């Protein structure tokens, strides 16, 4: 009777940037949705192919989980068919989604008096992200026609851009801590059921 | 039932052309992806190029780089490997791996082919000792460094002679299933330790570290160990 | 403005008995403060992050508690080597500040720094920081002076792309920081020396990748010292 260690990837002292998000493996575990359905905490839990209600009584191959740190107007980004900055530049989900992503408010941890620049994200790209793909690149970026050499100037802007977090921000300025969830089906024993 | 199998093994001499074919089984095929590794006889192991779900984003190493292409047919589940200008240091057995589903291209775990024969006619990380030498129930203990922070993106590998490798030891200290107890690790950052305890006969086999941080794929130099 | 009120300032116990820290803060921090342990002749090692997150070297028997305004920390089991100086610091608001510090009796990467010298007063001096064995571009990094007999004090930081700086009230106008990212190396240029800038200067780095503020320090250098007189 081995639990699944959701402790460490949800209760994590410190989160990744939206660009370098992290992902881990979750396997050979007993796990209990029930507990995370039932704990009126997070703010935003809406996710397509399977029915939360109650639907832990299935086997997996895999879970795979994905955490980020977003704001507030950017949540609606993260589902499939989605048009923006996040979704074209940072993450991007297939049509096809097959699990569930859980998001809720922290700005009592994350924000900071005078700013907290330490989270960034992706401004200019040449060409949108497909599903499921990474990016960690900082090369500068041409935007005319004259080369950039390496050095910035004009029409050269450096990719990344840092959220700007104050304590006396709104709703819609706030920053919110996303965690997404996949699930693998293959021919496989599937030892992760989670009676 | 996932199996992996290679075709298109043979002997060619320099300044031809050959190709490879591997045929996989078991899953959906065409919207995962794969990997190449080849293994030179008496050396270790080295990625060689890679994949993705719709043929629109494909990577190769620097010493395969602009002579050899990778391509795909989600018609058939079978991959195909093209070489060209063959040189005597391509004398290597290759294997077809599995990947991450959709653009994932950082995925690599326990699936494995057979390998076939072709004869011709970044982030460093540093492991220790090269080899080592014990009694029937010592203590082993392995130390795999790395060039940078790769955060927990390492697994263990075990390979027999003439046999693919296997995986024991994944996602930093993680067991597998079908595994014994004795094996463990641990670490985090830039240093990992891989620990065996009570020592048994059938435990002598070389052992790599590899990580999965970046695109470029890169192992360990392995250690051998031996009942004295 | 920020300045943390460190309780008490000294304290004497034998081997097995308990004891408690306090300080506090003229205003919220939320969870932004760390613990740091100096023994004499060696630089601070770094005990308690955030508030309560125990590194993975440091044993179990270190424990902290606290948030907002009053922080607390217990050690369970004192032993012979558990005798030494342990100070408290915030990381939200510039500039940084240090605790008082509290006196116990009974009862990979590689950092090197090199240009401390004596120089006449109103002179000149350099300061070089080398770093190796990670990227240099993608952390931040920031100088810490500690005077002969007296507490650690924050001077200065650099940002990991070097288009922000940061400076204390009181070198203002007469330092300088700058880093060269093909040569790996930090500088630190400073005009016009009192005999009250007699201190050991360190080279700070945060673990995390941090690219526009400081926050904490993970690793500490070995130290160059400036007499001036
Ligand atoms: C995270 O911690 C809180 C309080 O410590 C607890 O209520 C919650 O169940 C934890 N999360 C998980 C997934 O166990």
């Amino acid at each position: 009777t081995n639990l699944c260690p959701f402790g460490e990837v949800f209760n994590a002292t410190r989160f990744a940037s939206v660009y370098a998000w992290n992902r881990k493996r979750i396997s050979n575990c007993v796990a209990d949705y029930s507990v995370l359905y039932n704990s009126a905490s997070f703010s935003t839990f809406k996710c397509y192919g399977v029915s939360p209600t109650k639907l832990n009584d299935l086997c997996f191959t895999n879970v795979y989980a994905d955490s980020f740190v977003i704001r507030g107007d950017e949540v609606r980004q993260i589902a499939p068919g989605q048009t923006g900055k996040i979704a074209d530049y940072n993450y991007k989900l297939p049509d096809d989604f097959t699990g569930c992503v859980i998001a809720w408010n922290s700005n009592n941890l994350d924000s900071k008096v005078g700013g907290n620049y330490n989270y960034l994200y992706r401004l200019f790209r040449k060409s949108n992200l497909k599903p499921f793909e990474r990016d960690i690149s900082t090369e500068i970026y041409q935007a005319g026609s004259t080369p950039c050499n390496g050095v910035e100037g004009f029409n050269c802007y450096f990719p990344l851009q840092s959220y700007g977090f104050q304590p006396t921000n709104g709703v819609g300025y706030q920053p919110y801590r996303v965690v997404v969830l996949s699930f693998e089906l293959l021919h496989a024993p599937a030892t992760v059921c989670g009676p | 039932q996932v199996q992996l199998v290679e075709s298109g093994g043979g002997v060619v001499q320099p300044g031809r052309s050959l190709r490879l074919s591997c045929a996989a089984s078991g899953f959906t095929f065409s919207n995962y992806g794969m990997h190449w590794v080849r293994q030179a006889p008496g050396k270790g192991l080295e990625w060689v190029a890679v994949i993705s779900h719709d043929a629109s984003n494909k990577y190769y190493a620097d010493s395969v780089k602009g002579r050899f292409t990778i391509s795909r047919d989600n018609s058939k589940n079978t991959q195909y490997l093209q070489m060209n200008s063959l040189r005597a240091e391509d004398t290597a057995v290759y294997y077809c791996a599995k990947g991450g589903g959709y653009s994932y291209v950082v995925d690599m775990g326990p699936y494995w082919g057979q390998g076939t024969l072709v004869t011709v006619s970044d982030i460093q990380m540093t492991q220790s000792p090269s080899s080592l030498s014990a009694s029937v129930g010592d203590r082993v203990t392995i130390t795999c460094r790395a060039s940078q922070s790769i955060s927990n993106y390492l697994n263990w590998y075990q390979q027999k002679p003439g046999k693919a490798p296997k995986l024991l030891i994944y996602d930093a200290s993680n067991l597998e299933t079908g595994v014994p107890s004795r094996f463990s690790g641990s670490g985090s950052g830039a240093d990992f330790t891989f620990t065996i305890g009570s020592l048994q006969p059938e435990d002598s086999a070389t052992y790599y570290c590899q990580q999965y941080d970046n695109l470029p794929l890169t192992f360990g130099g392995g250690t051998k160990v031996e009942i004295k």
